Parts: structure tokens; sequence; C-alpha cells
């Protein structure tokens, strides 16, 4: 027998009937039977209506053998007209070469036409970009061009392919599975079409009809289960699909359109997709809160004399305290994976939207970075790995100082001026690897029996290297006066430099010796 | 189990119905007393201009009600007013009219404490509707009596209001007074969900068609089949756009179609009743009713497909049986239901179109979970605890250390204001998430009434939003970003005050914003209304627990240039106290921000200000 519809069934039905009875594709499908007929280049005619501005392209008949033919486009070539496009994880992707060289070779007339539909969107007056086959190909191009560099908060344009050969391939669909473009893209098809699918992928959002009705897939995954065949389908009079889809709504055939299992496929992965969310409304105010209690426990290191870089660093080689321990176990860890996921999500994110999000996670995420790596170091030291800096770092530290490591910092150094430093974080978020690797370096000249001379002599000679960029970063008043907190690492490390530096002095040797830090990073 | 349901009986839909009948015969409206019960019943009309106003340049003769007059017809926190169908408040408007005698008779009912039934026909269904709102806003917020409250029952209405319109029904408890029968095929309830342009030209015909006393135009095939048609199918659009939007899926490809489409916004309001040769079903979700509204009107076969047309034009005529049979006819509750097969199957619901009936049903069965997890929250010791030690705890210590706990929050000196901060930081989660569920349509319609709510709300808005303010000064917000007023005050204190507002002020007929005004022009400043009105622009002074953020941007600034501002604020403060909005043990302090600022001030105003007598100057 036969168990009730499932929920994602019932949304491809509603969402496909809505698109019918809104007379979108009629009102397309009529004009393209236009510029067909009322030297075999591209052709495109634009209708001015009342409610929209509706764009036909239209394209010579498809080559059968160039199916599979494609063009590779990267972020670093000069000649791809998709740049924003690219992202950090796919710097590349691939075209359809016909589709591709028809839109290129009509670079001058499609430029011209872009800014009429950008003043006509800016107007807030909407867009549909529509073509047949090849020409539906181009059109989807068009409106991928059109998004490079469009404004968000104007309304998106819609582009409505009729039995179109697929566009891109894997790499590109991956990007635009992480772009609100994806939504721009209504590819109809007839459920008897076929497409060899070995190297191009669909993306977007496809309508799949049938005679009784249609539905709306977009899920790729499944769209590649029900189109994909051995044998690229020609095209079909969709003037007769439409026709059987307008008698489709006076009928009372409820059929399942679509199979069972690949339902069981798009409902498996569309719960996976409502927890990948990572709720960034929710474990936005998550990170917040673990956040403030990073701060108090930073202020209470404070207050007890030994900064909380130490006081992780030495609950986390002795346990002794459930306030620190909730500290490294719970908040640390949260916003360690909710930082990771960030940048993650940035770097599968096409460039145009990857620069959006990572303008709403600047401040937060230099903050971060300059708050928690410090913890990040602590561990590394006490579990006995060397050279940070190098060899070390966790890679979204990287990105994150990458990103936003070059412009909010000289705003901020503009107030760290005159006012006073208490709440200051450390710039330089490898600080204390420097404090760190310079201990070592002591101890080397300290307990190494038998050391040559000339090695001696280098070792020496990072001491001062790093005294140099100790004192400048005291002058430039880029560090936290709590370094010099008594039971700090950094005054463990000047106890153990003056020992064995001996008799000779320095600007930072007076500075310490005369305790001329206690007024370090006052107002002025 | 109709009557202990929809507290209306056989007695009083009968009486509803021989008025809305008799109403064919008289001006505007007609009165029948009947004891202990008064009816008003309207004259419906069958010309398109009462349908679609002819000045009327949208899409399907909708308009915002005004504020004004109908302060509860909107959203709270989002603030946004409700909608309906313009020709129908035109008519309304009409009746109203003192040479009517209507309100006077209305007022008559009101001091013998008579049952008042509001009660209509087609058209003038939809006039009761209004009329009802109209009743519940003038006179039954002002003085809430089990006297005063009305019914509301029509006969083949058309849909009167938007969503909004609904859902504040919803949220004042109004919702139970409204029942709307309606025959199963009956297309005028339909009407309306299709774009007046789909339905221009077939119209006038079909109304006349629908017209009782209008047996002259000849009956028209084609005519009547190709606005059922037109109908439906726009119907279906509105139908299928509401399933998709409901379950939250699909948010993107159908954001990108909006801008393409023309749905209507008008929704079923109130109970809905559907009929049948055997059954009497009634809904009262909205959503179902809507979905109902489409898959009760269809073919059984498709060899019925030619009558439906014709039928849905008699069916209109059919209430008159309806109110004879109805005692012979099996009775449900849709909402209650267990199963809801049975009903929908005689009502002629598909399989699918019952999936989305049940869709609609079982997400409002979400919303009552929703609040049950809320209510578990709040009411949890580790929650409670978190306001309690901001005002046991802080607050006091802060008062002892003679700055307050703004001053406090702000400079952040000490390991307590860290600790303060945490517990900002905390429950701005968990008021967020409300807020969250709330944006979403994903609590119950009352929620925003809940008096429970609100005084925890207003709770934690009180004590909790100068720390919030604190913060935004604290990281220099107001020089980056700008004044807290204007582009930094968090959304859920916005919510709190608004509920907040509504509660005490919707008993007295004012709106917050016409109290604030009429005090600022109480306080003597001379100026002109206007003038002042762009001083006051995003002025902090039009809420209590704001009092920081205005106080933030007037220091530093010269007094002349910001001296209405000040002024203002004073003449607030004593109100804000009394009404707890404001700390007097904090405001007022040697280390207190306020107090420092308000000591530099001119002497000139000092001397004759209010608050000379609470702050005393340095030496
Ligand atoms: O229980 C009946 C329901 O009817 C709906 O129309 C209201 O919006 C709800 O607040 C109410 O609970």
């Amino acid at each position: 027998s036969q168990d009730p519809e499932s929920s994602s069934s019932l949304k491809g039905s509603a969402l496909g009937k809505l698109v019918v009875t809104s007379g979108l594709l009629h009102s397309s499908w009529s004009k393209i039977l236009e510029i067909h007929n009322p030297d075999s280049g591209l052709e495109f005619q634009i209708h001015r209506e009342e409610k929209f501005t509706l764009v036909v392209f239209s394209a010579p008949p498809i080559c059968r053998s160039s199916s599979s033919d494609s063009t590779l486009l990267h972020v670093k070539d000069k000649e791809n007209p998709f740049p924003f496009l690219c992202s950090e994880n796919n710097p590349s992707f691939s075209l359809h070469t016909p589709a591709f060289n028809l839109f290129t070779s009509a670079s001058t007339s499609l430029t011209y036409l872009k800014s009429e539909l950008l003043q006509t969107l800016k107007s807030e007056k909407p867009v549909i970009i529509t073509g047949a086959a090849l020409g539906g190909s181009v059109a989807s191009l068009y409106t991928l061009w059109l998004l490079e560099t469009i404004e968000p908060t104007l309304k998106r344009p819609l582009c409505i392919t009729f039995g179109s050969p697929l566009i891109g391939d894997a790499s590109l669909q991956q990007i635009l599975e992480n772009s609100v473009r994806n939504s721009c893209f209504l590819h109809v098809v007839s459920a008897q079409t076929r497409i060899k699918m070995d190297f191009f992928k669909p993306f977007g959002t496809f309508l799949i009809c049938f005679d009784s009705g249609c539905v709306c897939i977009e899920d790729h995954v499944a769209v590649t289960e029900l189109l994909n065949g051995v044998h690229d389908s020609g095209l079909v009079d969709y003037s007769q699909v439409l026709n059987r889809l307008d008698q489709s709504m006076l009928s009372l055939a409820d059929s399942r359109l679509i199979p069972e299992d690949v339902i069981k496929g798009i409902e498996k992965r569309a719960e996976m997709k409502n927890l990948r969310f990572d709720m960034m409304f929710k474990k936005l105010n998550d990170m917040k809160i673990s956040m403030a209690y990073i701060e108090w426990y930073k202020k209470k290191c404070k207050e007890v004399k030994i900064g909380y870089y130490d006081r992780f660093k030495t609950q986390l080689a002795f346990p002794s305290k459930e306030f620190d321990i909730n500290i490294k176990n719970h908040h640390k860890s949260e916003l360690n994976r909710f930082w990771k996921s960030v940048v993650e999500e940035v770097e599968r994110r096409p460039q145009s939207d990857a620069s959006i999000l990572k303008r709403r996670f600047l401040f937060s995420g230099n903050n971060y970075r300059r708050m928690i790596e410090p913890l990040d170091i602590a561990e590394y030291y006490l579990e006995g790995r060397k050279e940070y800096r190098t060899t070390g770092r966790s890679h979204h530290y990287v990105m994150l100082e990458k990103w936003f490591g070059m412009e909010s910092i000289l705003i901020e150094k503009e107030r760290c001026k005159k006012r006073d430093l208490s709440d200051l974080l450390t710039f330089d978020s490898c600080f204390w690897a420097e404090v760190e690797d310079s201990l070592i370096v002591i101890n080397q000249l300290n307990t190494t029996v038998g050391m040559r001379d000339d090695v001696r002599e280098v070792l020496t000679r990072k001491l001062v290297e790093f005294e140099g960029y100790v004192w400048e970063i005291i002058t430039k008043r880029e560090v936290s006066p709590e370094i010099f907190l008594e039971e700090s690492s950094f005054m463990k490390w000047w106890k153990e430099y003056k020992k064995i530096k001996g008799f000779n002095s320095s600007y930072l040797t007076e500075f310490m010796n005369t305790r001329k830090y206690e007024s370090y990073g006052k107002s002025q | 189990a109709f009557e202990a349901l929809t507290g209306i009986n056989g007695d009083l839909i009968t009486r509803s119905w021989s008025a809305s009948k008799q109403a064919y015969l008289t001006e505007r409206y007609h009165k029948e007393e009947a004891g202990a019960v008064v009816i008003f019943a309207f004259q419906p009309s069958f010309s398109e201009k009462d349908f679609f106003d002819p000045d009327n340049k949208s899409s399907f003769g909708e308009i915002k009600l005004n504020r004004v007059q109908f302060p509860c017809m909107r959203k709270i926190g989002k603030g946004d007013v409700a909608t309906v169908n313009e020709a129908f408040l035109k008519n309304l408007e009409a009746v109203i009219d003192p040479r009517t005698s209507f309100q006077a008779s209305v007022e008559m009912a009101v001091r013998s404490r008579k049952q008042i039934v509001f009660t209509g026909h087609s058209s003038g269904g939809a006039t009761a509707i209004l009329a009802t709102v109209w009743y519940l806003e003038k006179y039954f917020i002002r003085n809430p009596n089990v006297y005063l409250e009305p019914r509301c029952v029509t006969f083949g209405a058309p849909l009167v209001g938007d969503s909004i319109f609904s859902h504040a029904l919803g949220r004042e408890k109004w919702s139970r007074f409204f029942v709307n029968f309606v025959t199963r095929f009956d297309i005028v309830p339909r009407i309306t969900l299709a774009r007046k342009a789909s339905v221009e030209e077939t119209l006038p015909h079909v109304l006349a068609q629908l017209d009782p006393r209008n047996s002259s135009v000849q009956e028209s095939e084609q005519r009547i089949t190709e606005f059922y048609t037109s109908v439906m199918r726009d119907t279906s659009t509105v139908a299928n756009q509401a399933v998709c939007e409901l379950t939250g899926s699909a948010e993107a490809i159908l954001e990108t179609l909006s801008s393409f489409l023309e749905l209507s916004p008008y929704r079923p309001a109130g109970t809905f009743v559907f009929s049948t040769e055997k059954r009497l079903v009634a809904v009262n979700n909205s959503d179902a009713i809507l979905q109902m509204l489409f898959y009760t009107c269809q073919a059984s076969d498709e060899q019925e497909w030619s009558l439906i047309p014709f039928r849905s034009i008699r069916d209109h005529h059919s209430y008159e049986e309806l109110v004879q049979s109805m005692g012979m006819k099996l009775f449900n509750h849709l909402d209650g239901e267990n199963s809801i097969e049975s009903s929908l199957n005689d009502l002629g619901v598909s399989t699918r179109g019952r999936q989305y009936v049940q869709a609609a049903l079982e997400e409002e069965k979400k919303r009552v979970e929703n609040q049950k997890k809320i209510i578990q929250v709040i009411q949890q010791e580790r929650f409670l605890k978190k306001l309690a030690w901001i005002e046991d705890e802080y607050k006091p210590k802060c008062q002892a250390h003679k700055n307050g706990y703004y001053d406090s929050f702000k400079v952040s000196n000490e390991e307590n204001d860290f600790k303060a901060n945490v517990k900002r930081a905390e429950l701005a989660g968990v008021f967020d998430e409300v807020l969250g569920l709330l944006k979403k349509c994903q609590l119950p319609d009352e929620f925003e009434g809940d008096i429970d709510w609100i005084k925890l709300a207003t709770r934690y808005r009180r004590l909790v939003e100068p720390l919030d303010i604190a913060n935004y000064h604290r990281h220099l917000k107001n020089e980056d970003t700008g004044p807290y007023m204007k582009r930094g005050r968090p959304t859920r204190y916005i919510y709190a005050q608004r509920g907040y507002e509504h509660h005490i002020l919707k008993p007295n007929g004012m709106i917050a914003e016409d109290v604030f005004w009429n005090k600022v022009n109480g306080l003597n400043l001379g100026l002109q209304l206007e003038e002042i009105q762009e001083t006051l622009k995003n002025s902090g002074s039009e809420c209590g627990s704001c009092f920081w953020a205005e106080v933030e941007e007037l220091k530093g600034k010269p007094y002349e240039e910001v001296e209405v501002r000040v002024k203002t604020l004073e003449g607030m403060l004593r109100e804000w106290i009394t009404a707890g909005e404001v700390d007097e043990k904090e405001i007022f302090l040697e280390g207190s921000t306020f107090r420092k600022w308000w000591i530099t001030l001119p002497k000139n105003h000092k001397s004759h200000s209010p608050l000379r007598d609470y702050m005393m100057d340095e030496i």
C-alpha cells in the first residue's frame, strides 16, 4: 500500500503549483517564442512591462558533441568575468564552453544592458532573465554576472530557463551551494529530460514537469538522481508542457511524482542543514556570554597579580579550581568551536558573500584572537612544543589575523595614545609565544653542557632581538600592562634575563630596574 | 457541543439570520430588540464599488487601519498596524454616521446591560465584523464586563482583515466573539483572495447573480465560470505560498519570487463554520481555514467541474437551509479533533489538502509548546537569581560606593562589574531567544498580552537596559555607530516597552506617543509643536529606562544647543521615579554621571529647576 506524504514532498508540490499558477512560466515562454520567429550568434530582446522587466536570450542550436567541453576559470586569471564568484576553498570553477564563448563574445552589448538593468533594480523594479536551451545557459551566465557586484538590498533578479543543458561543474555547484545567488535560478525541465552529468553539475532550483503536475527540487543531489542519464535528451516543446500543467490544476490527481527513496535523501539532507545553521543568532549570544566569562576570568587573574595567561597555564598543569576548569572546558572550547566554524564558513562562500560575512565579524574576530590565542599558546608550550608562530598556529587564528589584523589596528591605536590601557588586549596575539621562546633560549644558555661558542653567540643574538621587540611594543603602547604582573611569565623572563646578561645596560633595563613599568599605560 | 465552544446557541444564530434578512429592507442597518438581546444587522451590497473601492489604487482594495481609531489592531512589539478592505471600512463609516442613530442605539443597549450582537449576510457580514471591532475598541476595552461582551455572527461574509488583523483579535482575546458561517461552495468568502484585476470584468455580472433581489440580469454560463476559475487560481497561489511559508522552509527561493507575486493580504478572522448536507465543521485556526477555503470548493469527479461554478453561486443563498437544519447536522471542532480525516472528507478535501490543513494545525500546537518551554525557563531559580543579584546585591553595593551601578558598570573597576556584565549577557540571550520566536510567529497570538510575561520583561528592562546602555557607551559605540536611541537600542527592550505601554494605556484609549507629546506641551516651552518634534527626534525621554542614553547625548553639549531636551528630561523624571522606571537611589549620587553633569549647567537653570532640592553643587 502507501504511507502518507512527507513534509518535503508537500513543499515541492506547493512551490511547483505556486510557480505554475503565478503565470511567470507562461509569460516567459511566450516572449521566448517571439524572439525565434515574429548570423548565428547571441540575440536578446528586452520587454519593459509594468510589473517587471523581462530579458529574453536566444542562442544557436545546441552542439551535442560539445556536451562536456569545459573552460576553467581561475580567480587569478584577469580574463575571468566572475572573480567575485570564486571562494577560498574553490579558487577556480569550470563553465560550459559554448555557453561561455557566446557570453564573452557579446560582452559589449551585455555591458550596456547591465547599466539599464542595475538602474531598473535600483528603482525597485524587479527583473527577469530567460531563455530556452543554450539561450537559457547564456541567460544563466548573464544572471551570475549581474549578481557579481549587485547591491544585496535590491530585489534579486530571477533567471528562468527552459530545457537548458548544465552550465557549471562540481566546483561551481559547491560555491553556489553557499551563496544567495543559488536562489536566483529556476531551471524548468520536462520529467522526460535526461542529462549526462559526468562533468557538469546542476545548480539552482529545478522545476520538474510531469503530465499531471510539477515539483520544485532545490536539492542538487536529488536533481542528479532524477535527471542524470546516459543520453542528453533534446529540447521538448514547452508550449505543450505548460499546457499540460494548466490541465493539471483542474485535475484530481495527487500522484507522487517523485520516487520513494529520492524523498528519503532530500529529507535527511534537509535536517542536516537545519543544524548546519550553527544558529548565528542563538550561538551568537552564546559567544558573547562566553567572552564575558573570559573577561571576568581575566579580571580575577589580574587582581591576584598573576594574569590570565599564567593562571590558565597553571590550572592546565594542575587543575584545582572549578571556575578555571570551567573556563577551559566550556567557555574557551565554545569560542574556539564557533570561530573555527566562522572561518570555515567564510572560506566556502564566494568572495561576494564572504566579504559581507567578514565585515560583520571584523572587530569581534580580532578581539577573540587577541583574547584567546594566548590561551592556546599556553597549552602549546606546556605540552612541550616549540616555535608556535611559525609551526603551531591554528589555521583559523591565522585567517582571522589575515583578514582583520590590518584595518582596525589603525583606528584602535589612535584611541590608545591618550586612554588608559587596563583593558587593552595585546595587539600581537603571539606575544606570549615570543616570551616562551626567549625563556627556552635562556634555559639552553644556562643548562646546555659543552655548547660551542658560535652557537652561544647565535642564541645571545636571539635574546637581544626579543629585548628590542619587547621595548618596541612597550614604547608604542601596544602591549597589555598585565605582562608586568609579578607572577607573570614575562616577569619571570626578566628575572632570568637579568641574571644572564650581567652588567650591561639598556633602555628596557633601566625601565624595569627603576620600575617605570608601574606608570606604563596610564592616561595622557 | 457547539454552544460551549462558540459561546452562541442556535437561538442567537436563528435570530441573527432573521435580522440579516430584514437588513435587506432597511437603510444601512436593522435593529432587532429581542428581550435580553439586541441585534444589529447590516444591509449587504452587490455593487463592485462596495468590494473594491474605485479610488483605491492597490491590487486588493486594501488599506492600513488608522492607529488612532483602532489602537489594538496592530502588532505590539513590531508596531505594524492591521490592514482591512477599504470599501468595507467606508461602509462601516457610513453607518456610524450620527444621522443613522446606530451609535445612539448601541449606547442605549450598553446602558441596559443587553447582549449586543452584530450580524449580516454577504458584505453586510463584513460590516458586522468591523462594527464589532469598533465596538470592542470604543466600549469593551474601556470597561470589560461580561455584560459588555459582543457577539459577531456572519453568513457568507467576504474576508475583511489581514494576518495582523487576525493576530490582534487573537492577542486581545476577541476572536472568541466571532463566528463565520460558510456554506461549502460559497464563492463570496473567497472573492477578495483574488487580485481585483483578475475579476474586474466578471465581478459586476456575478454580484448581480449573487444579489437575492436581482432576478433581472440573465444568467451567463461563461462569466460565472471564468469568475470561479479566476478566484480559485489566485486563491490557490495564496494558499500554496502560505504552505511553504508556514513551515519556515525554502525562504530563499520564496523571497526571490516575492518580487513577482501579488498575493491577497486577506485572512480568516474568528471562528469559521463550514457546512454541508450532513455536517457542521467549526475551525479556529486562521491558517487552517485559509487552506480549507480552497480545498472545500473543489470538484469530486472531473465530471463535476462544470457544475461547481454554478453551485458556488447557489450556496450563497443556502443559509436559510443551513439555519433551519442546524440541529439535524453532525458537529465537530476541527482544532480539537484527534482525527480530522472524517470531517474534511465530507467537506470534499483531498488527501493532500488534508495534510496542508493538518500542518497548519500542528504549527499552532508547536506555538503552544514553545510557550510552555519559555515558562519553564523564566520560572527556574537559576534564571531569576540573575535578576535578583543585580537588584539585591549589585545595585546596593554600587550605591554604597556613591557612584551608582550605571557608572560603576561603565568604568568597570571591580570584579563585581565584570560579574554584572556576565549576567547582563546571559539575560540578553534568553530575551533575544524569545524575541526570535515572536518575530517568526512561533508563539501564540496572546503572548505579548500575557501579564506574567509583561511583568518579567518590564522588570528586566528597568533593571538591565541601563547596563546595556552603559556597555554601549563604555565601548564608545556612540562615536562609532551613533546615538543609542537611534542605531543602538536592542529590539528586545523596544518590545518590552511597547508590551508594557499597551497593557497599561489601552483601557484609557490613548497610545504612548500621544501620552508623551501631551506631556511635552504641558511643560510650557512655548515653542511651536513642529519645532519641538524636530529637537526631540529619537529622544531617550520617551522611555524611563532610556534615561541614561539621553544623559550621555546631552552632556558635553553647550546649554543653548540642548536646552529643550534638558527641561524635557527633568519634567519626566518624577513620574518615571513614581512608576519605578528610574531608581531615585541612583541618579542623584555624588559620583553619578547625571549628577556630575547637572551641576555644570548654568546657575540660571538650576535655581528654578525641579531638581535643585535633590542635588547640591561642589565647593
Ligand atoms: O484557541 C482558539 C485560537 O484561535 C485563534 O484564532 C487565536 O489566534 C488563538 O489565540 C486562539 O487560541
